[PDB]
């Protein structure tokens, strides 16, 4: 039977300071016991000083990042180029994820 | 695109008339004469075969049609409208009756279904009424023989005998003088031929006249043997030769 | 007859132009924007003395930071307010923030042209949408059934609009206080109203950053009416 | 006369009057100008107010980082069409990772407007659009009419008294086309162009609206004190 | 009367006046032609230069369907684009199901049935274009012309627009003088001449010439635009003949 | 008077749109004729190609509906081709659903029913065409069945259609009065085609070249149209007698 | 488009009337008269057939009086074809109620729903209204014997005695004159026939131009019986009251 | 589906179909609502061109929407049934989700919204009905009286009338109703309501219906004799 | 949910229903009223799947109350029971069926007789002198077969009911936290507070 999910491995890490924040992630991409790429980035600048990573099943991860990046674009179009605050981005991402509650994005997301 | 005509094309005028129904009846008046006579042991329905051209084969155009083995129909008015009504009438006898009860509908109920179809063309969106009047003759076990008229409005009436179309006024008067409650089927056929000669102008023979009966069961027309309860259709269309035989002793 | 979405030879939509005439028959509504807040006022106009005037609801809350006044076929405004409230709350659910006043107005105006052969005709009511947000501060918008909205420093709509607007042209300046604006709405309403203005046939409201959208009591407005009469007699 | 009740009806001379009446709404609209060189494309628009208490109706809308338009006529119709362009530009990026060609943008707008001129119940769009952009084949300027007709030009103008600016640009063609690698000069030419369509009114700080896109410049709009430089 | 106010209504003559009114819109449009040749077809069109501000070569009017069919039309330009969009859909589904590219006669009927459908109901308007189109298939070259009524025929040569009569007369001479056949490269030159001769009926604004062609030998059975040296050569041939 | 614009009854019980669709039938100014032999059914029609720029091979009003059924149309070509495509689709579906070739008369009825619907339903106009279907039916033999915009249909011994139809009709009537039979008593289809052309010449009073005619022939298990040279061969045979 | 040919069947006049409803009532006023009279021990339904022909089959005929269920019947005035559409809907509705609650449908509930259907055709859908007026005659254990009438507007009202169709004005005056509350069924039968005999457009009232029916508790103990009169039975009741 | 826009604007800014629906209301029998200090009374005219009526079974003019709210109307009778049914369904739906019966204001707001929807929906005509909705909110003793009309507007009234000759009875109520002192008792409120109808009706026999609503779902309809006593008493005081 | 009983005597119907609501290893409530008044003289008790029970009960209640307002009339217990049966008969062939079993106790005012109907989630209706749903019946039916008489008084019915609760409290595995008892008679519905 067809299994729509896979595991692309890797790991990510976010730490916050007083006037800064970092979002780190390794560049290795795998399936089973093979390496697919030694350099495949999964931490992305999404605009408005928001960095994002969706680690787990890379296809779902790329899809989510792609949709959020697009969400930021339309937030500008619809609300007079207003900056998307990190708290508002977080709430928006909740709805993106929960929208597929019964066929989930197989990723842990950090922004 | 799409049918934007979702509104009624037949509406009440200030005087209370339904224009399109009236105008449909006018179309029936222009139509060729047809009639029906009920006897004690049968029913006869008849009409003239108005040929459009002598090159045309009038055998290929059937004005009298079998609906069920024991029910037949004839009309006056618009031929194409009649043709599609016969298609629909044949189908509804199966879908809304035979496929449910395993037997053919009684005359009155099949008539009722045809009347419903004609009523809906009077009220539904984006359609005109049917431009025909039907005469439906038939037999069933619990009602015996019966004859009905169906008008463009969807109204139907049971008749001992009647006529519709071109010369219906004169034909009805002729039938009133000749009809009694003791008529045998052969006597009714004789009167049908007499009544029709008055309205026909040109040739009057078995090739220009179309005539069918509802009478005794016809085992020879069944197509198979072995089932005692199945005895054959009561509807029979008279042949060209059978009509001419009766025109000599006229 | 003729199509509902038909253009006139002058390049205007018949039905939209006709709905603008209905709005001219409506009761007067005035709005004034200041740096201390936005004031919204309306003429109630009871058709009979037996009618309990406090049931006349022509000023309405959309959210805590957005209020609304109406003029014209006021029954048509119910579904517009219902949409506005849902849009405002829904945005807060999706983004954990207050929605911009302009974005709210644009969402309401999107409904306007959704008519034809969607609803069967345009709305027969104009709206004054007043509110505050962090980006653009205190704002006043005039929303029409054409789907168009203008921002205004001050605006009057309804039967007494063209006369009241000319008066607002002279009286408005960029340094008006909230109290000054309140009196100004009362003054201009009293001028264009048929019956004599009092606390029962007129209603005031405002929106401030601190306290949000508030409809005033009949007791509070009555004192502002008394304060207004005294000041006009004082010179 | 008897043939202007709806868009589905031709006149005896082969005219579509509802489309012509939609065209008339553009003529009543405030003037806007478009022009380009080989490196940049510029929109200049005169904004209109209701009265001195009101704001000035915004004429220019951004569609993508590399594309946008100016409007003249029914503003809500411009909102519908610009929203469609935003989606089409966006579909091209998400699916093909490809910036939508300004020419295809024109073809898409043409076909969307056309469908509204051949069916019962609908109506033509009541707005004209000037689309500028910078893609893989350089700078571009398009003119959209709600009849469906889209046209690529070096320069043009639409709205009330647009004929003045259109004549000026026709004279200045050889000059402004070769303003390469100089944004401020290409704008100056557009501001001088729109000035040929003014009557009794002049260009003020909250009246003028300018937009620009080019080789190393995203589509950006200038209003308020940012256009004081050009008066 | 009132028989002309609604599409799909028969007049007492048996005519659909709305379609005849759409033909008037076509007659108002610019001139376009089609020439059938030895092993292919050639298309050409008149582009009126309304202003100096029009970018030359950049408002292309001739359209390709699939990879082997060319289409040109006169009248309401948006209506023509709608028809080509449908033509592209029709050709795509044919190739999807049957593998082979759509034959020209088959393609002709797809457009014909679609245009004819827009004369059957009052809820749609007839097409305001006459479309000249054709190409090369397994049975050789074919040229067609389709009208607002849905009527179409095969042609040796075809013309429509404001200068159709001038162009038709010039086309008839070629048919008479070349019974054995005209070559592809010759037809391109002749197409230029005929557009220039047909421009006499639209001579206020000067114009821009646009040509395209399909040929079994010259273009390998695919639709291509005529550009550069071959275009200028065809322009010069036309310029020499008017003087 | 909107009762003349759509298919609703007039006060005198008439459908004017149907009547005006009949007048569209003659818009092409072409006459057609159909006769039956012993083994075959022949249909002929005039072919007028006025424009010199037209490709004459593409100008046709005869259609091959199925392998066994042919159809000639009297009326404008757009409506003609509309009818043809539908008939082809209906005949194909019939074969798939019921396992045998659609008879000529059954297709005629089906197309007539469709035409009837347009006379009753408002949103659909009638087609301005008269359809003549021909075949050699495996049960009924040589067959001619004809349809019109009213939804009427009937079988024919022979028939004619067009502006000068009445002249052709009486010409055929007078022949069948003389011969005393329902068909052309001839063995080969070649001579039945010759009969058809001969009697059209007499009725219309015009001479025909090879390019002035269009001929369709139905035999057992195939219907086919003739080329210009097939007709020329036929014209030569008539002239040499 | 098709706007051109729309009659707009569901609109108001400037005076606030519904054109199509008013014109449908005008149609009904030419239909054969039908009378309903409610007594303390039963209900009478009497109706006049529309100008009969001598060759009409009278015994196997139904034009005016229809059975909805065992406890409820209707008298029709208007288009018969329209009435049969509504009658079949009413018959189905009664069976739905019986299936749901295991009790015979109360008369008013059936009347309301049929009247609600008529109302719908006047407010939406753009179709012509049903050209029919009903007299409902029925019994249930809540209100006992009941007479109702409905018309194309979808408005219904209850009655002690009522007429529909032709000459209602004259018929209602005559009923209003001779009717009293303590009346019996046999007296009501006589009043019904006497009224038709005086209001008829025919020369003389005969058995072949009438349909007749009673709803009595004249069965055996606490149960209701519907009697649709046969031709010979109408002939006898016409002699018994001395009309012929 | 039937799509036609029947309710549309005219050049002068009027929606004629809505305005013609008001004419249907003007044709309807008169209805009046008066609220006292502790009650609301709904009075209704019944035309007397209909004798031989059966008043047991004939639809009553005042309808219970719930046990605590009532609705009377003027205009097309058939139309009113559709509004009453919808209102009754919404009443039960409100109890189901909110676990509390409707307020009179809420029920009125719903009915008014339905009427408004039929003024800008395709294929439908407006309701030819104006309503008077009266009752008491749950656990509240303050009387409530509201009015709705075809356009969809609604409002609260101390006393109001609708239907034919309503302008005459409104005139009467405007001078006979004191806002400072409403009818203190049930008797006083019924009498003022009957008086107002007697300005328009004809005979005080079987022409007037009266329904009294008191707090906590206390609704009762008066009989002929009970109403006739008010009619008899008023006429004797009049002869002065 | 779990225990619901019913007894029809001479002049009344008595319904007893358990007070416990248990989820997992925790009794979340011990005062739950597993009943809804459908009309003044009709009461319905219920037991089954969590959520489904109350949702179904309140849905039926709303429908009967709607009927009462529309017709200004109270449906007979027989009529109400048939309506309920049909709803459950529809439900059983739905995508997700209501898993609810009910008892309907009513007093028919037209007949002046008490009536008790037992209906399961499949839509299986029976009129009975005494009824039960779930495992309760396995004890109470035999007990009532012995001690029940058709001419008993309401007081005799309550004593007969005490005998059933005592037996269940002795032999049932689960603690059902006693019962709420309600009586349906000519004067309507009332609750016994001390049981
Ligand atoms: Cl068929
Ligand atoms: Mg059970």
């Amino acid at each position: 039977q067809f299994n729509p999910y896979g595991d692309n491995g890797g790991t990510i890490l976010g730490i916050a300071g007083e006037d800064f924040a970092v979002l780190a992630g390794d560049t290795r991409n795998i399936t089973d016991y093979s390496i697919n790429s030694r350099y495949e980035p999964k931490v992305f600048d999404c605009g408005d000083n928001i960095v994002m990573s969706a680690n787990g099943f890379a296809a779902d991860g790329d899809a989510l990042v792609k949709r959020f990046k697009n969400s930021v674009k339309w937030y500008h179009f619809d609300h007079n180029d207003k900056k998307l605050s990190i708290n508002s981005a977080a709430r928006n991402i909740q709805h993106l994820l929960y929208g597929k509650r019964f066929f989930p994005y197989y990723v842990h997301t950090i922004i | 695109m799409t049918d934007r005509y979702s509104f009624s094309l037949t509406t009440f005028s200030p005087s209370g008339k339904l224009g399109q129904i009236d105008y449909a009846l006018t179309a029936v008046k222009q139509g060729v004469t047809s009639l029906g006579i009920k006897a004690t042991n049968g029913v006869v329905i008849a009409t003239e075969k108005k040929s459009s051209s002598p090159l045309a084969m009038s055998e290929t155009l059937s004005k009298v049609s079998l609906l069920t083995p024991d029910i037949g129909a004839v009309y006056s008015g618009m031929g194409p409208d009649y043709r599609v009504l016969v298609d629909k009438s044949r189908k509804v006898a199966h879908t809304s009756y035979k496929r449910i009860y395993g037997e053919y509908p009684p005359t009155k109920l099949l008539v009722s279904e045809v009347a419903k179809i004609m009523q809906e063309a009077t009220q539904s969106g984006g359609v005109r009424p049917f431009g025909v009047s039907l005469l439906i003759a038939g037999h069933d076990e619990f009602n015996g023989f019966s004859l009905y008229q169906v008008d463009p409005s969807g109204s139907y009436f049971p008749w001992k005998a009647t006529a519709i179309g071109k010369g219906s006024v004169a034909a009805k008067t002729f039938l009133e003088k000749r009809w009694n409650d003791e008529l045998e089927l052969e006597d009714a056929i004789h009167i049908a031929l007499l009544t029709l000669k008055e309205s026909v102008e040109g040739e009057f023979n078995g090739d220009t006249i179309e005539l069918a009966i509802i009478g005794d069961e016809n085992p020879d027309l069944l197509g198979y043997t072995g089932i005692p309860t199945d005895k054959g259709p009561r509807f029979r269309k008279l042949t060209s030769q059978e009509i001419n035989d009766r025109l000599e002793a006229l | 007859d003729r199509g509902v979405s038909t253009f006139s030879p002058e390049g205007r939509l018949f039905q939209v132009e006709y709905s603008l005439e209905a709005i001219k028959l409506g009761s007067t509504a005035i709005g004034i924007a200041t740096k201390e807040g936005v004031v919204l006022g309306v003429e109630k106009r009871a058709t009979s003395p037996l009618l309990e005037s406090d049931s006349i609801e022509k000023i309405v809350e959309i959210d805590r930071h957005i209020g609304c006044a109406m003029s014209g076929l006021t029954a048509d405004a119910r579904s517009m307010i219902e949409h506005a409230r849902t849009a405002a709350v829904t945005h807060n659910l999706y983004y954990d923030e207050d929605i911009n006043v302009e974005s709210l107005t644009q969402s309401v105006c999107d409904l306007a042209l959704r008519f034809g052969e969607l609803m069967s005709r345009p709305f027969g009511v104009a709206l004054l949408i007043a509110g505050h947000d962090a980006d653009d501060g205190y704002q006043l918008f005039h929303a029409e059934p054409s789907g168009t909205f203008y921002r205004y420093n001050a605006k009057a709509i309804g039967s007494g609009s063209e006369g009241a607007q000319a008066e607002l042209l002279n009286e408005w300046h960029s340094s008006l206080t909230l109290k000054e604006a309140e009196l100004l709405v009362l003054k201009i309403l009293k001028q264009v109203m048929e019956e004599k203005l009092d606390e029962n046939n007129a209603q005031l409201s405002c929106i401030t950053k601190q306290d949000g959208f508030k409809i005033y009591d009949n007791e509070k407005t009555a004192e502002l009416i008394k304060e207004l009469k005294e000041k006009e007699a004082a010179e | 006369n008897n043939y202007d009740g709806d868009t589905v009806t031709f006149s005896p001379t082969g005219r579509l009057f509802q489309v012509e009446y939609a065209l008339e709404a553009i003529k009543q609209g405030s003037v806007t100008v478009g022009l380009r060189s080989n490196t940049h494309a510029v929109l200049v628009a005169l904004k209109r107010n209701a009265d001195e208490l009101s704001s000035y109706q915004k004429k220019i809308i951004k569609c993508d980082e590399h594309m946008g338009l100016s409007l003249a006529g029914l503003a809500p119709d411009a909102r519908v069409l610009s929203n469609y362009l935003r989606q089409q530009c966006n579909y091209s990026s998400l699916v093909f990772n490809r910036k939508l060609a300004v020419e295809r943008a024109g073809h898409l707008l043409c076909d969307k407007a056309q469908k509204n001129t051949q069916s019962y119940g609908g109506r033509p769009y009541g707005v004209g659009l000037l689309i500028i952009g910078y893609d893989k084949s350089g700078a571009h300027l398009l003119e959209f009419q709600p009849s469906g007709n889209v046209t690529e030009l070096y320069g043009t103008a639409i709205g009330a008294r647009s004929q003045g600016a259109k004549t000026y640009l026709e004279r200045t063609l050889d000059t402004f086309i070769k303003i390469d690698g100089n944004p401020d000069e290409l704008i100056k030419a557009g501001v001088e162009a729109i000035s040929q369509s003014l009557r009794d009114e002049s260009l003020t700080v909250d009246n003028l609206s300018i937009a620009i896109v080019g080789k190393d410049t995203p589509f950006t709009i200038y209003d308020g004190e940012a256009v004081a430089k050009y008066i | 009367t009132g028989y002309d106010l609604s599409n799909s209504v028969f007049s007492p003559d048996g005519r659909n006046f709305q379609v005849e009114y759409a033909v008037k819109a076509v007659e108002n449009g610019t001139t376009s032609i089609g020439i059938k040749c030895n092993d292919g077809v050639v298309f050409a069109v008149e582009k009126l230069i309304t202003s100096k501000l029009l970018v030359p070569q950049k408002n292309v009017k001739i359209q390709v369907v699939d990879r082997h069919i060319g289409c040109v039309y006169s009248g309401l330009i948006p209506d023509g684009r709608h028809l080509v969009n449908r033509g592209r859909e029709e050709a795509a589904s044919f190739k999807k199901l049957y593998k082979t590219p759509i034959p020209i006669p088959a393609f002709a009927d797809r457009l014909g049935q679609y245009v004819q459908a827009h004369t059957l109901y009052n809820s749609v308007r007839p097409f305001g274009v006459s479309t000249i189109f054709g190409g090369v298939d397994k049975n050789g070259a074919h040229l067609y012309m389709l009208e607002p009524s849905g009527s179409y025929w095969g042609y040796k040569g075809a013309a429509t627009g404001k200068g159709r009569q001038s162009a038709k007369a010039e086309l008839e001479k070629l048919v008479d003088h070349h019974p054995e056949g005209l070559s592809a490269r010759e037809a391109v030159k002749q197409a230029a001449k005929i557009i220039y001769l047909a421009h006499e009926d639209n001579k206020e604004k000067d114009f821009e010439l646009e040509i395209s062609w399909c040929s079994l030998s010259e273009t390998n059975g695919l639709h291509k635009f005529v550009k550069g040296d071959l275009l200028q050569e065809a322009i010069d041939f036309a310029q020499k003949e008017i003087n | 008077g909107y009762d003349r614009h759509i298919t609703i009854f007039s006060p005198e019980g008439r459908l004017y749109q149907v009547e005006y669709a009949f007048k569209a039938t003659n818009q092409t100014n072409i006459n057609s004729l159909a006769v039956r032999g012993k083994d075959c059914t022949v249909v002929i029609s005039q072919k007028k190609v006025p424009d010199k720029l037209l490709d004459p091979t593409t100008v046709s009003y005869i259609f091959c509906i199925s392998r066994t059924i042919g159809m000639v149309v009297n009326g404008p070509i757009p409506d003609a081709r509309n009818a043809a495509l539908r008939a082809k689709a209906e005949a194909a579906e019939f074969r798939y659903k019921y396992g045998y070739d659609m008879p000529c008369d059954v297709l005629a009825k089906r197309m007539a029913n469709l035409s009837q619907i347009y006379t009753q339903r408002a949103y659909m106009r009638p087609l301005g065409v008269i359809l003549t279907f021909v075949s050699v039916d495996e049960e009924l033999g040589p067959s001619i069945y004809k349809t019109d915009p009213a939804g009427y249909y009937v079988g024919y011994k022979a028939t004619a259609t067009g502006p000068k139809q009445q002249e052709i009709t009486t010409n055929l009537e007078n022949h069948f009065k003389k011969s005393k039979i329902d068909h052309i008593n001839e063995e080969s289809w070649e001579k039945v085609v010759e009969f058809a052309i001969t009697h059209m010449i007499d009725a219309l009073g015009t001479e025909f070249s090879k390019n002035d005619l269009e001929v369709g022939v139905a035999t057992k298990d195939k219907f086919f149209t003739l080329s210009a040279e097939n007709i020329e061969e036929r014209l030569v045979a008539i002239a040499e007698q | 488009g098709s706007r051109r040919y729309d009659s707009r069947t569901t609109i108001f006049s400037p005076e606030g009337r519904l054109y199509q409803v008013e014109y449908a009532l005008e149609s009904i006023s030419h239909a054969g008269t039908a009378i309903g009279i409610m007594a303390s021990d039963g209900i009478v339904l009497a109706a006049e057939r529309k100008v009969t022909s001598t060759l009409l089959e009278q015994d196997t005929s139904t034009e005016k009086l229809y059975k909805l269920n065992d406890k409820i019947a209707v008298a029709v005035a208007g288009l018969t074809a329209d009435a049969e559409i509504l009658i079949n809907t009413a018959r189905i509705h009664a069976q739905n109620y019986l299936k749901t609650y295991n009790e015979d449908i109360p008369v008013e509930i059936l009347v309301r729903r049929l009247s609600d259907i008529k109302q719908g055709y006047t407010q939406h859908g753009g179709l012509r209204p049903f050209g029919v007026s009903f007299i409902y005659a029925g019994y249930d254990d809540r209100y006992g014997y009941q007479l109702y009438t409905s018309n194309p507007s979808g408005n219904y009202t209850g009655w002690k005695a009522i007429s529909v169709g032709a000459n209602t004005s004259a018929a209602q005056t005559l009923l209003q004159m001779d009717y009293k509350d303590d009346m019996k069924v046999d007296d009501a039968i006589e009043l019904a026939l006497k009224t038709l005999s005086k209001t008829t457009d025919s020369s003389a009232l005969t058995y072949d131009r009438l349909e007749f029916a009673t709803i009595r508790k004249g069965a055996n103990d606490g149960e209701v019986y519907q009697k649709i009169f046969k031709p010979q039975e109408i002939k006898d009741i016409l002699v018994k009251t001395g009309i012929t | 589906g039937y799509d036609r826009a029947l309710s549309i604007f005219s050049p002068d800014g009027h929606i004629f179909q809505v305005e013609y629906a008001l004419e249907a209301v003007k044709r309807g029998t008169c209805a009046v609502g008066v609220k006292g200090k502790n009650c609301v009374v709904l009075g209704c005219e019944r035309r007397s061109t209909l004798k031989l009526q059966d008043t047991r079974i004939t639809p009553s003019k005042v309808s219970k929407i719930d046990s605590h709210v009532v609705l009377s109307f003027s205009g097309l009778n058939a139309d009113s049934r559709i509004l009453i049914e919808k209102a009754r369904v919404e009443a039960q739906s409100h109890r189901l989700t909110l676990e509390d019966p409707v307020t009179v204001e809420y029920l009125t707001r719903y009915v008014a919204g339905v009427q408004q929807r039929y003024t800008q929906s395709g294929g439908v005509r407006p309701f030819g009905v104006s309503t008077l909705i009266a009752g008491f909110d749950p656990r509240d003793d303050e009387p409530k009286l509201y009015q709705t009309e075809p356009s969809g507007i609604y409002s609260s009234w101390s006393a109001q009338t609708i239907g034919r000759n309503s302008k005459t009875v409104r005139e009467f109520l405007e001078k006979n109703y004191d806002r400072k002192e409403p009818p203190a008792t049930v008797e006083e409120c019924v009498k003022l309501t009957v008086r107002s109808l007697l300005e328009v009706v004809q005979t005080g026999a079987k022409n007037i219906e009266i329904t009294v609503v008191k707090p906590d779902s206390d609704i009762v309809a008066l009989s002929s004799e009970e109403i006739n006593q008010y009619v008899t008493q008023i006429e004797q005081e009049k002869q002065e | 949910m779990d225990i619901i009983l019913g007894i029809r005597v001479q002049d009344s119907v008595i319904l007893a229903s358990s007070k416990a609501v248990t989820r997992g290893i925790s009794v979340l409530k011990d005062s739950d009223d597993k009943t809804r008044q459908l009309s003044p003289h009709t009461l319905m008790s219920f037991a089954g799947e969590a959520g489904d029970t109350v949702q179904f009960a309140e849905y039926i209640q709303a429908n009967i109350q709607l009927y009462s307002i529309r017709e200004d009339y109270e449906l007979s217990p027989q009529a109400v029971s048939s309506f309920v049966r049909q709803e459950l008969a529809k439900s059983i062939r739905s995508r997700r069926p209501y898993q609810v079993n009910v008892l309907i106790g009513g007093y028919d005012k037209k007949k002046n007789k008490p009536e008790l109907y037992q209906i399961d989630y499949l839509g299986t209706k029976v009129e009975l002198p005494y009824g039960a749903h779930g495992y309760s019946g396995f004890y109470t039916f035999s007990l009532l077969d012995h001690h029940y008489r058709p001419d008993m008084t309401t007081e005799e019915g309550l004593d007969l009911l005490k005998l059933c609760v005592q037996e269940l409290e002795k032999r049932m595995p689960m603690d059902f936290k006693g019962v709420i008892v309600k009586i349906v008679d000519k004067d309507g519905i009332r609750q016994v507070d001390d049981f």
